[PDB]
């Protein structure tokens, strides 16, 4: 029993960070096989950040331009090439350390586990969704460009995003590790903000999925809702409209506990209705939105990694 | 912006 | 910016995890040079755990009586003891994974990672605190045992909690890599409960501190309060008691922000009589007092 | 109780 903001075992991912460094501009890499991933603007200064043609400021620099290290060994850099938004520096030795591993864009509502690095160096993990406006809530400081996000499957890391940049409000946008951003972002200096954010509705139920699962019942009631009458509800509180493909998705978890996911909807406009009444739900005074129903069956099924 | 010491990022934009 | 619950990389810790098993029961153990640590009731039946004696028990074992599996490599047992409330099997092989470790006996209010493992491999990684009642709010199915917490100084991993066991509340108790319980626990088949627990003080004003330094001053005051006249509205919310050495500790999170400790006090003094009245502190609607002023200055600095 | 499958664990204790 209990329930926790679980990331994935970062090892896999640890045995890939580097450190790249082009002039004066240091930040972190993923070095996979006889490649290093890092987001291209490792190139600029503050004034090409103005309005960067990065196709002109690359050719500009040579293999010897970007010093690589991995732990306290100087990787050499034979051969560059941008993709997007990343940078891919080709080096002469293939990381030993490297994972079955493979590049996914996601959707939002989706989670993963970040790995906040600097200089190279893992400094600690924690779990994140895509936001529906397509930021993330992370903790990350100055330093922290080409830390990573990934998922794990058995022995097989999917990473999905790569940090490139914080947002007035705090919040932080990336890329996919083809170096496609996620939302309308841009890697220039100019006016960005993130846009309005909504809750991830199937997150929540899945969330009071877990709760059932963890014994905390409370807030079941069994006058089931429509789809449409949910949703309407849904609208005025500023969570994501609800799906026949979210109601499939919460299957098992609703098959798992007996509960129809109608019941659940039920259950959970009461709550935006009126509130929590001083309660708490898995020792949480807020409805969490952060939890895939994937994710709830992992940590309650114990679905471990190779 | 972006969290790379010298390309000015700052906290609230 | 950001404020995240975050667990130290677990990697160190994976590429120590085994699988031990003595005849039907199956657990975790942690594999550092040449010795494997577990817990000792792997020695026991369901009958054993009424009223174990473990000397009884283990002096009826030998050697081959552990399997213990590293991925699909059985390591040879070749020498075994129980020190308090941990099984120490020594194997043949050192483990070349070893990272640079040592056993520490924690406090409470202190955090730690924990990577949560089934069958000797890793489930997830998540970051707790040692309670007041000397329980964690952890997250642990049967099969967990001999799951480890940890703290990460640079390179060296310190390990400061195995698994053993989960209480009727649903809140998680185990031991020191040396095997000594926290709190009053024992590893038998008994009646057991977690105590009535408290808030760990110095964390929540940390965790202001925390808020501080990422923009937000809402629940910021005027006033001051004395250490005296804090404790004693402290004690009636169920809070820790602020000792001096706590407010040292506190010293450097004060210096960065220019709040000074007993001001910061006196803001949660009128944040415990008047509440939060709807607004949230860093997403939570609730005080948070699982972030020591180290895991504050770790995150928000560097 | 125990977090090692016939030891007795029973959710609730």
């Amino acid at each position: 029993s209990g329930f926790r903001k679980m990331a994935f075992p970062s090892g896999k991912v640890e045995g890939c960070m580097v450190q790249v460094t082009c002039g004066t501009t240091t930040l972190n890499g993923l070095w996979l096989d006889d490649v290093v991933y890092c987001p291209r603007h490792v190139i600029c200064t503050s004034e090409d950040m103005l309005n960067p043609n990065y196709e002109d400021l690359l050719i500009r620099k040579s293999n010897h331009n970007f010093l690589v290290q991995a732990g306290n060994v100087q990787l050499r850099v034979i051969g560059h090439s941008m993709q997007n938004c990343v940078l891919k520096l080709k080096v002469d030795t293939a990381n030993p350390k490297t994972p079955k591993y493979k590049f996914v864009r996601i959707q939002p509502g989706q989670t993963f586990s970040v790995l906040a690095c600097y200089n190279g160096s893992p400094s600690g993990v924690y779990q994140c969704a895509m936001r529906p406006n397509f930021t993330i809530k992370g903790s990350f400081l100055n330093g922290s460009c080409g830390s990573v996000g990934f998922n794990i499957d058995y022995d097989c890391v999917s990473f999905c995003y790569m940090h490139h940049m914080e947002l007035p409000t705090g919040v932080h946008a990336g890329t996919d590790l083809e170096g496609n951003f996620y939302g309308p972002f841009v890697d220039r200096q100019t006016a960005q903000a993130a846009g309005t954010d909504t809750t991830i509705t199937v997150n929540v139920l899945a969330w009071l999925y877990a709760a059932v699962i963890n014994g905390d019942r409370w807030f079941l009631n069994r006058f089931t809702t429509t789809l449409n009458d949910f949703n309407l509800v849904a609208m005025k509180y500023n969570y994501e409209p609800l799906t026949q493909d979210h109601v499939d998705i919460l299957g098992p978890l609703s098959a798992q506990t007996g509960i129809a996911v109608l019941d659940m909807c039920a259950s959970l406009k009461e709550l935006l209705q009126n509130g929590m009444n001083g309660r708490t739900i898995l020792g949480s005074a807020l409805l969490e939105d952060e939890f895939t129903p994937f994710d709830v069956v992992r940590q309650c099924s114990g679905v471990t990694f190779q | 912006x972006f969290h790379x010491l010298n390309l000015g990022y700052r906290p609230g934009c």
